């Protein structure tokens, strides 16, 4: 299906503590494959996914120098923004960027990204047409006018449709087998007491991958999406994910409810019910 | 400046069973700025050996990270995750609930 | 591969 290559970059100023902390993370289909962290005696891009060690020492040297170059630009950018927003040199600020492309199953570009944020708020972004810019505030307008004059949008469109896509194709074919990895969830229902004549049924989905999943509770075949609680999907820490959804039901009516688990790893959705140990 | 309050989840990697070694997690998401202080507690006392994953950020710009420690649950021991972040006046303590 | 960022 549709795939993507994106870099999530962060620069955080640390006045009075040292140089800004600079981090660049590369993703292929929401999976981290490379990372550069300036917090090292000799920082360099490092592989984060096995299939990347297939690249030669020339690739890493080049990427590393490019990241060191961006670290410098961001260092300057942090100073520039202190001016644009009339802020002191004693506070910590953050600059973030999401740069990348998404392609279709035919390998062609579906959309490119290049968006900035200052202290957690949108700053400037390249529009879908890949020619114009959307500034978030007055400070961003100064940047917009510079980039419009220098033809920055044109430079990015060339990178997005060319370099970005070409390398994504290369990556996708090197990690395809790994990227298509699938781990089905194992589910079960737990029973918990509630004040008075009610009880809670909690449906667990454990050890699945990727994180995308849907859990539902039905009462006699109808989906119950109102008074149903659920937690955000969370990492188990071993590469797989967890999630649960619960509903409060009348004591003695547990058999009227069924849990449904939908995940791309399953041959078909899982259907479960509370099972009192015989 | 702008700040986002961290959301916290405390839970085990494996179904908790008294006496059997496990791993306790403190998943912290949706916060900004990135500077954050995370401590895990056992019966109110800070746990020394607590590992931290690398920090990352999502599409909405907010950061997330996972802190974890080895532990062997019992019926009476209490665990919690305490987070200090500029978005909150005081540190936030979330207790581990075996059923969640 | 990443792109070299322009300055703000």
């Amino acid at each position: 299906g549709p795939h993507s290559l994106r870099y999530f970059v962060t620069a955080v100023s640390r006045p009075g503590l040292g140089e800004p902390r600079f981090i660049s993370v590369g993703y292929v289909d929401n999976t981290e494959f490379v990372r550069f962290d300036s917090d090292a005696e000799n920082p360099r891009y490092e592989p984060r996914a096995r299939w990347m060690e297939q690249e030669g020492p020339e690739y890493w040297e080049r990427e590393t120098q490019k990241a060191k170059g961006n670290e410098q630009s961001f260092r300057v950018d942090l100073r520039t923004l202190l001016g644009y927003y009339n802020q002191s040199k004693g506070g910590s600020h953050t600059i973030q960027v999401i740069s990348g492309c998404e392609v279709g199953s035919d390998g062609r570009l579906l959309r490119g990204y290049q968006q900035y944020a200052y202290d957690g708020c949108d700053y400037i972004a390249l529009n879908e047409d890949l020619k114009t810019w959307t500034a978030a505030d007055m400070a961003a307008l100064i940047t917009k006018h510079k980039w419009e004059q220098a033809g920055e949008a044109e430079r990015l469109r060339a990178y997005l449709e060319g370099t970005c896509v070409e390398w994504l194709r290369r990556y996708l074919k090197n990690g395809n087998a790994t990227l298509l990895r699938t781990d089905s969830p194992k589910a079960h229902v737990t029973h918990h007491s509630r004040p008075e004549d009610k009880v809670t049924l909690r449906c667990w989905a454990l050890g699945f991958y990727p994180a995308d999943i849907t859990l539902t509770w039905q009462l006699n075949g109808e989906e119950l999406i109102q008074d149903m609680e659920l937690v955000e999907t969370r990492p188990a820490g071993d590469g797989t994910f967890q999630k649960w959804a619960s509903v409060v039901v009348p004591l003695g009516k547990e058999q009227y409810y069924t849990c449904h688990v939908y995940h791309q790893g399953l041959p078909e959705p899982l259907t479960l019910r509370w099972e009192p140990p015989p | 400046m702008i700040q986002k309050t961290p959301q916290i989840q405390v839970y085990s990697r494996h179904p908790p069973e008294n006496g059997k070694p496990n791993i306790l997690n403190c998943y912290v998401t949706q916060f900004h700025p990135p500077h954050i202080e995370i401590q895990m507690l056992k019966n109110g006392k800070k746990i020394p050996k607590v590992e931290m994953s690398d920090m990352s950020f999502s599409k909405d710009w907010s950061f997330y990270i996972l802190a974890h420690t080895e532990f062997t649950p019992t019926e009476t021991d209490t665990y919690a995750c305490r987070v200090k972040h500029d978005s909150m006046a005081e540190p936030k303590t979330v207790y581990w609930d075996r059923d969640m | 591969s990443s792109i070299e960022f322009a300055r703000l």
